[PDB]
RNA sequence: AUGCGA
């Protein structure tokens, strides 16, 4: 099932759905006391915090893009063109 | 290719499959009066090779049975002589994309 | 749900399979034997239906776990059925297998070697090796046992080889092979197999004669006697009722002896469990007992009624106890009692009792299988409208939800929702407390449940809940200092407390308005709590997406409880992401009514404003403190007029707002749009339709619905395109405030003065309306076909008009012609009056303003008030007429006045005469009927294909795969373009006037490092060469696929449709002179920009394009010679009917084909019935045979020769050969119902007598053909018949000329295309012989099935997409071709015309999706009988198991990178 | 069945009709409509008809 | 289930 990193063939861009799930799950982690890797800068909404974390790509999440075969491509946030 | 004039008897139709040495195809002399591949709604059907088929099945990571189907008794399958398993590439002109390449598996 | 309580044991699939009595007895918590339910008048009977082993009850703990009614999950008991009975669900199955066996050998009556061949085919189809399954048939060679064993050896060898190859080749696996086509080939094989199994009407393996088996229907099988020829044949080869027990004892042994085939017959996939196939699966030796939890009584307000399950189950237990009592009789009798026939009655007890208990089990299963409002069984409980699946699984009630009447409010954002403080204090979010939110949640707790952003409850990390419903400020104060307490238990150290905070101004909420008709009708809005409200407050801009109106409309407000649902409702479903519909990509969100008329008034060159007024309107619409700007200060323009006084225009105000809402780092939007107001209205030289936007500054024209509401390139659409949805939304809120405030300063009104015409306008109106008096009768005499000015009282006119009244078609012509003429009078009246004759014009006239700007109204409405109502119609034609010939009592019979037909000359401003009020009442009512029925014909259109395409989504490879994985399309619409992006993808000039802005959006230097900018561009150069080389369709140089086939269009910039590439290059060439007017942009940097726009406009991996398609075909079909509208769409999509109601075949006629030749061919193909040529038939029945002298007096030879192009000789052949033979056969059939004269003519008559047994004479008008007389003589024994009626019937059954299936060829007027002839029938083979007039390559048809049979699958596919495109085009609806093209590809996924109903659904692979549509129990039965396994791919199926949906955000997984040191 | 017919002029109201499923099914009598509640003088009508020239059946 | 609101 492991698509080799040299062989990843999918869209270099983060889909709106990918961005949505990343921001939701990571926000939920910050709201459950995941260590924040950026200045809280006053904020109280965990979702806006996760948005800041996306803006600095500090997010430590990986997207597993599935292919209907079952092969998948592990992509970092730090590479997938956020927008 | 066996072009009958009016009919072939079902007993002879039991002879049609009887020589796995060489395919036998029966055709109606009245149904040959027009080349359906002549028609404006029928895009270009191209028979794929065994290697172009194996490549197609690799690029999309899927089984043969998961492609779109073309019936074995489809007139166009009868024209091209499609055997079972044969994939045909259909180049159709689309009202939006222009030339568009689709595929069909003959099963 | 709680995020604090994870699980990591998710269900991955669902296996189906039959239970076993030993399994039930082993798991069973108890045997229930006592038909009692309650005891001691108030206690659960021991070992009865309400034993505590079946769960907790009445504070009695579950006797099987000791758990309370609030804790015990309950446990399932079982009943030891007296006999075995029959499983109803498989009764149809076991009956077949009973009919399939041999009773003297106990084998299948099909050849054993042929059976083994069937096992081979089904084994190859478990692994889905179809090509090999068909290749098996070829293995071929009194038949020796060595030879039949040689066939079994060779076939097993083929199975072993084809398997060894396929497992070696990985083309399958130990786990089988399962796909839609494999399922279909299995159902086809198993069907032919069952036909062969049933075909043997005597055995073959043993040669024995099995009895015929009959059944009662659901409780008894009988065994028919045999014939002494077959019984003595059985000896030389040497109706009775049977019990379920005997069937079980036979079928056990038969199912064991045929286990070898049935191993694959009863599995669609390899039976890894080596499960024996037992006959006890179709019979019930035992009955289970559901949990008491699900058997609680029906208490309705006060009344406690026993559960219907208790009743039917108690009936099984009572009847079973009676049969147990008969077994008491066996202990009773059966010592020997040698001659006590007394048991002859107990034998009536056995037959009656046994059928009775069986019937009662049936009734408990299915009420419609027993024998006045019978309590429902589980089959009724699961299906129909409810289908437990539909009412509580595919849709449910939900918590954290409210419903309320919506109220308008322009001061909120266009993306927000005004929540009344009852909801703000009654809706909570479970907020985990941290170091960053401790202050806010401590305060919210301090406020308490009875305040604003307080909080209703606190959930500890230990799991316990502490309600604040009644705590005092002191106690809540105490808890506020404990929200941050330390850990206490290692079991809980990882958690943090939760606070159920009220909904507040930082939460997103999902608003839904019933109609759901489309995904755009349920969006996420940002909550804004409004004080002293009681209604859900909504901005006007959303009302055209919900199709909502403050008339009384109610809306559902859903509050999501999870950061995943928050993030999605703020990022995916949010209103801004819904500015365009996927149906067409036209904006559905804009300002409305008053805001439109306010924009029309403010933007007039006549509107000036003083510095005070201008600045006031500006801060009125822009609040920098609200984040309404990208400047943090305010900026302003110089006045339009420096002079006498500093003056600003309204267009300068729109300039100021646009200059203040757009980002300072970007140039102003440049647009040339148009208005809905012709320039003529602003003067003889005024120019106000050209809307001009230069660098952010409106320089000419006004704004209206066409601009910021029209959602068609206008201003708002252009801002959406250039700066994106956040800016366009900001623009909408700013405009809504600007126009609301300006409507506060100047307002808008309408009144009677706005409705009057001048004395002149009434002079023209009355003068033109004097001309309809001739029109009424003039048309009546045109349709009647009588001389001009024919008196309105001519008696012949009245008789002709009665002839017309009695004919519905002639009346249709009279209505249609009178309608066209009086409608010509209407058109005259309006075109003369209206805009010129009004008492006050334009601006000065608000009534005209609202229709002409398109704020509200139409020019039709304005003409209906100011001019005339005009012709009323019903179902497409004029007023109904009474059988007396009167359309109203006050009208004399056949009144030729236009008014008497329903033409109302009166208008709403001066009223309508009562005779006219009855007609406008007719049209208005029939309108309300159409309005009330259209919504029932669009629900089934939505759901019928929405069930099918819900699995249909975008694979990550851009290919469209279903949730199964079966590929539907290799690209979306063949371009991978998102409709919600495409709108400007082909508007190059606009992009050019805004080049630098789009270069600032899609700046490539950020991305040019992640992709390739050459490979695709190079393929584009070589392919553009080969494409210009081959720029005939099917004799081109096929060698180069399109660039989209060879490179992922998201990865190598330049992989684009050849249509888009072609249009772009052609634009760059045709504007090289515009490329000689620019500051310096070039077709390579501009072409690079447009390629990058194309890459950035592609459909995202995981898009729910199936559902989007289904809604984009359904939703617009609610607004709705051949079948049109919903019945046509149903005829295609819903049924894929091989029998169109109006099958037509279009025939293109060669350029060389004359019009006169075309009319000759139209006559030459149309059918001509014999009836059509007969003028009169005289039968002189004389009866001493019974003489029938049948005289057929035809038309004149030249009459039928000029209408049907047939001769008297053809009439001779048809009469002498066809007509007579059919009539003579009909006369013989009527008997069964009972029980001059020249030599050549004489030879014909005698010869026809010699060909027909009844006929005696034959005299024919050989001089013209005017009649055909033949004498028929019958014996007295013939009694009586209605010979005239027989003749008539044969006349309409005799044809001079008929092309099979083709009725008529008509010559419609050519339009928008080549000359063609439209036939009313479909027969391609027949047009193939007509090639000398018809370019066969250009024949088309509305009949999908006929195309599939003749021209193949791609032609039927293109016919579907064309036919549906025609259906929507008829209603002038835009629908993206990508939707129709997807739907067509899905209907042809198997190479056929696979409709979207249950029949087509059968072949889909998800058993739960089948279960959850229709015939739930039938799909369940076919699934269990297969031993099917659900791979849980269907979105519906996945919902059934409570699994993350695989579409969209669930199309992938998220993992985390974690430091290891 | 729901089509408003001209026979109803003066008997059923052309505008008193619900909106929805019942539309056309739930008519309303006109404000001047009456319903016969008896029957009368049928016995003398034959005598006058016979006098008017009706031939006895 | 009937009527009915949207
Ligand atoms: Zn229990
Ligand atoms: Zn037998």
């Amino acid at each position: 099932k492991a698509i080799p990193k040299d062989q990843r063939a999918t869209t270099p861009y983060m889909t709106k759905y990918e961005r949505a799930r990343i921001l939701g799950t990571r926000a939920l982690q910050i709201s459950m006391n995941a260590p924040v890797f950026v200045d809280l800068e006053g904020e109280t909404d965990p979702l806006r915090i996760a948005m800041k974390e996306l803006a600095e790509k500090k997010i430590p999440l990986v997207i597993r893009r599935y292919l209907p075969d079952g092969s998948f491509e592990d992509w970092s946030v730090e590479e997938l063109i956020v927008d | 290719i066996f072009v009958y004039q009016n009919n072939i008897t079902p007993s002879a139709m039991k002879l049609v499959p009887s020589i796995p040495p060489a395919t036998i195809e029966t055709f109606n002399e009245a149904a040959l009066v027009v080349n359906i591949t002549h028609h404006e709604l029928v895009p270009k059907h191209i028979r794929l090779s065994s290697d172009e088929k194996r490549e197609l099945l690799k690029r999309y990571r899927l089984k043969e049975s998961q492609l779109p189907r073309i019936q074995r008794a489809d007139p166009v399958a009868l024209y091209l002589g499609l055997k079972r398993g044969e994939v045909v590439k259909i180049i159709r002109k689309s009202e939006t994309s222009g030339r568009y390449a689709s595929y069909r598996i003959c099963m | 749900m709680d995020i604090s309580k994870p699980v990591g044991s998710e269900i991955t699939s669902v296996d189906f399979g039959i239970l076993t009595a030993k399994e039930i007895r082993n798991l069973s918590a108890k045997q229930i034997t006592n038909p009692t339910v309650l005891d001691n008048l108030g206690h659960p009977v021991s070992g009865g239906l309400y034993d505590l082993a079946l769960g907790a009850f009445l504070r009695n703990l579950c006797s099987t776990c000791g758990l309370d009614e609030k804790f015990c999950p309950g446990h399932q008991g079982h009943i030891e059925l007296p006999v075995p009975c029959y499983n109803p669900l498989f009764f149809n199955q076991l009956y077949i297998y009973l009919r399939a066996s041999c009773l003297f050998c106990h084998h299948f009556r099909l050849k054993s070697v042929e059976v083994h061949r069937y096992a081979c085919k089904l084994r190859l189809l478990q692994y889905g090796l179809i090509d090999e399954s068909y290749k098996l048939d070829e293995i071929t060679l009194d038949i020796s046992s060595t030879l039949l064993n040689e066939l079994k050896s060779k076939r097993s060898e083929y199975v072993d080889m084809a398997i060894a190859k396929a497992l070696s080749d990985g083309r399958t696996t130990e786990r089988g092979s399962f796909t839609a086509t494999v399922n279909d080939e299995r159902k086809k094989l198993v069907h032919e197999f069952h036909k062969k199994l049933l075909s043997r009407g005597k055995c073959d393996n043993c040669g024995m004669f099995s009895p015929k088996f009959r059944k009662d229907g659901f409780t008894k099988i009988f065994e028919t006697a045999l014939n002494e020829k077959q019984i003595t044949n059985n000896r030389v080869k040497g109706s009775t009722y049977i019990l379920s027990t005997e069937v079980k004892n036979i079928l056990d042994t038969v199912f064991r002896k045929e286990q070898c085939v049935l191993q694959y017959v009863f599995h669609s996939r390899p039976n890894l469990s080596r499960k024996l196939v037992k006959a006890d699966s179709f019979f019930m030796d035992v009955l289970v007992v559901p949990p008491t939890r699900f058997r609680l009584p029906s208490k309705l307000g006060e009344e406690v009624h026993e559960n219907s399950q208790n009743q039917l189950l108690s009936k099984v237990l009572t009847t079973s106890l009676l049969i147990r009592d008969l077994n008491d009789d066996l202990s009773k009798l059966q010592k020997d009692k040698v001659s006590l026939e007394d048991r002859r009655v107990i034998f009536s007890r056995l037959m009656n009792a046994f059928v009775t208990i069986q019937n009662d089990v049936n009734a408990f299963i299915d009420s419609t299988k027993a024998q006045k409002v019978p309590i429902p069984g589980v089959k009724q409980a699961l299906e129909k409208k409810e289908g437990l699946f539909r009412k509580h699984m595919m849709g449910k009630r939900v918590n954290y939800a409210a419903r309320s009447v919506i109220s308008p409010d322009p001061n909120i954002e266009t993306n927000e929702i005004g929540v009344p403080p009852v909801f703000a204090v009654k809706l909570t979010y479970p907020e985990p407390v941290t170091a960053y939110n401790i202050a806010e949640l401590r305060q919210a707790v301090i406020n308490g449940p009875d305040k604003w952003p307080g909080a209703t409850q606190i959930q500890n990390e230990d799991g316990s809940l502490v309600s604040l419903i009644g705590m005092s400020v002191e106690q809540r104060k105490a808890l506020a200092n404990q929200l941050l307490t330390p850990s206490s238990n290692v079991s809980t150290h990882t958690l943090n407390k939760k606070v159920y905070r009220h909904i507040k101004n930082r939460d997103v909420v999902l608003m839904n308005r019933q109609p759901t008709l489309h995904k755009a009708s349920m969006m996420g809005h940002k909550v804004r709590v409004l004080p002293n409200e009681k209604t859900l407050r909504l901005h006007y801009a959303n009302t055209g997406a919900y199709n909502a109106d403050f008339d009384g409309d109610e809306m559902n407000m859903h509050f999501p409880q999870n950061e995943n649902a928050r993030a999605e409702a703020l990022n995916l479903a949010n209103t801004d992401s819904q500015y365009l519909t996927p149906t067409s990509g036209s904006p559905v969100r804009g300002l409305i009514q008053d805001h439109i008329s306010a924009g029309v008034w403010l933007t007039s060159k006549d509107s000036f404003f003083t510095r005070e007024q201008y600045q006031q309107y500006i801060y009125g619409c822009i609040r920098p403190e609200d984040g309404h700007t990208t400047r943090s200060k305010i900026v302003t323009l110089p006045p339009t007029i420096f002079k006498p006084y500093p003056l600003w225009t309204g267009k300068q105000i729109i300039t100021t707002v646009l200059l203040n809402v757009t980002p300072p780092d970007m140039p102003g939007i440049n647009l040339i749009s148009k208005n809905k107001i012709k320039n003529e209205y602003w003067g003889k030289g005024s120019l106000e339709n050209e809307v001009l936007f230069k660098d952010g500054a409106l320089l000419c024209g006004i704004l209206d619905k066409s601009q910021y509401g029209a959602s068609k390139y206008g201003i708002v659409h252009s801002l959406h395109e250039v700066y994106g949805p956040e800016v366009a939304a900001k623009v909408l809120s700013v405009l809504g405030r600007l126009f609301t405030n300006y409507i506060t300063a100047t307002a808008f009104t309408c009144g009677m003065d706005d409705l009057r015409l001048t004395a002149e306008g009434n002079k023209w109106r009355t003068d033109i309306l004097k001309t309809s008096v001739d029109t009424g009768r003039e048309a009546a005499a045109e349709v009647t076909n009588l001389d001009k000015d024919t008196p309105a009282d001519d008696p012949e006119l009245l008789k002709r008009l009665q002839e017309i009244l009695r004919d519905n078609n002639k009346s249709g012509i009279l209505d249609a012609v009178t309608s066209s003429k009086v409608n010509a009078i209407t058109s005259q009246v309006v075109s003369k009056c209206v805009p010129d004759g009004t008492m006050k014009k334009f601006p000065c006239n608000s009534m005209q303003a609202m229709a002409l700007s398109g704020a509200k109204g139409s020019n039709v409405n304005v003409s209906q008030i100011m001019c005339l109502l005009g012709q009323q119609a019903l179902e497409g034609r004029r007023v109904p007429v009474m059988v007396s010939g009167k359309t109203l009592p006050s009208f004399k019979p056949y009144e030729t006045d236009a008014m008497a037909g329903g033409y109302v000359k009166g208008r709403f401003y001066s009223g309508i005469k009562p005779q006219e009020y009855y007609f406008h009442c007719m049209a208005g009512r029939e309108g309300l009927i159409d309005t009330a029925v259209k919504t029932s014909r669009s629900g089934y259109l939505q759901r019928c294909l929405t069930k099918q395409l819900e699995g249909v989504h975008v694979s990550y490879d851009n290919s469209i795969r279903d949730a199964d994985g079966t590929l539907v399309q290799f690209m979306y619409g063949g371009d991978a373009i998102d409709i919600t992006k495409e709108s400007h993808m082909t508007q190059f000039e606009f992009c050019l006037d805004n080049y630098y802005a789009l270069l600032k959006k899609y700046n490539p230097s950020a991305l040019i490092e992640h992709l390739d900018v050459e490979s695709a561009l190079k393929y584009s150069k070589k392919t553009l060469k080969y494409r210009k080389k081959h720029s005939p369709h099917y004799k081109q140089s096929v060698k180069y696929d399109p660039v989209l086939a060879k490179y992922n269009p998201a990865k190598y910039l330049g992989s684009v449709s050849e249509n888009f590439q072609d249009k772009l290059e052609s634009f760059l060439d045709k504007n090289s002179k515009l490329f000689k007017s620019s500051d310096g942009v070039n077709e390579k940097k501009f072409r690079a920009l447009m390629q990058l726009k194309y890459m950035r406009s592609l459909i995202n991996p995981g898009e729910a394009v199936g559902i989007i398609a289904s809604q984009s075909v359904g939703e617009p079909s609610t607004q709705m010679n051949v079948t049109l509208g919903i019945p046509r769409l149903r005829e295609i999509v819903m049924t894929a009917s091989a029998a169109i109601k109006t099958p037509q075949m279009t025939l293109p006629i060669w350029n060389d084909v004359s019009d006169e030749q075309a009319d000759t061919f139209c006559k030459s193909i149309s059918k001509v019935l014999l009836s059509e040529v007969i003028d009169k038939v005289i039968v002189t029945e004389t009866t001493a045979a019974r003489s029938y002298v049948i005289h057929m007096r035809f038309f004149d030879n030249n009459e039928y020769s000029e209408e049907y192009d047939v001769s008297k000789e053809e009439l001779q052949n048809v009469i002498s050969n066809q007509f007579i033979h059919l009539l003579e056969a009909a006369i013989v059939k009527e008997i069964k119902k009972q029980k001059n004269m020249n030599k050549v003519q004489r030879d014909r008559q005698s010869a026809i007598i010699s060909h027909h047994r009844f006929i005696t004479k034959y005299n024919f008008d050989d001089e013209s053909g005017k009649w055909c007389e033949f004498k028929l003589e019958l014996a007295a024994d013939t009694e009586k018949l209605l010979m005239v009626n027989i003749v008539e019937e044969i006349c309409r059954k005799s044809i001079i000329r008929q092309i099979p299936h083709i009725d008529r060829c008509v010559h419609p007027e050519p339009e928008n295309g080549k000359r063609v002839l439209v036939t009313e029938g479909v027969n391609f083979q027949a047009m193939w012989d007509q090639e000398a007039f018809i370019d066969v390559d250009g024949i088309t048809s509305n009949d999908v099935a006929a195309v599939l049979k003749t021209y193949g699958v791609e032609a039927a596919r293109n016919t579907i997409v064309n036919e549906i495109n025609n259906v929507f085009s008829r209603y002038a609806i835009s629908v993206s071709f990508r939707h129709l093209d997807l739907i067509a590809d899905m209907m042809t996924r198997q190479g056929t015309y696979l409709a979207f109903n249950r029949q087509g659904m059968e072949t889909s692979t998800s058993s739960f999706m089948k279960m959850s549509y229709e015939t739930t129990c039938q799909f369940l039965t076919k699934a269990v009988l297969d031993n099917e396994r659900e791979q849980l791919d269907s979105p519906s199926a996945r919902i059934v198991v409570g699994k993350l949906n695989n579409v969209g955000t669930g199309s992938f997984d998220v993992l985390a990178k974690v430091p290891n040191a | 069945v729901r089509k408003l017919l001209p026979e109803s002029w003066g008997f059923l109201c052309p505008v008193h009709t619900p909106d929805g499923s019942p539309c056309g099914l739930l008519n309303h009598f006109a404000h001047k409509c009456r319903i016969s509640t008896q029957q009368s003088d049928v016995s003398r009508i034959p005598s006058i008809l016979y006098s008017l020239g009706v031939a006895p059946a």
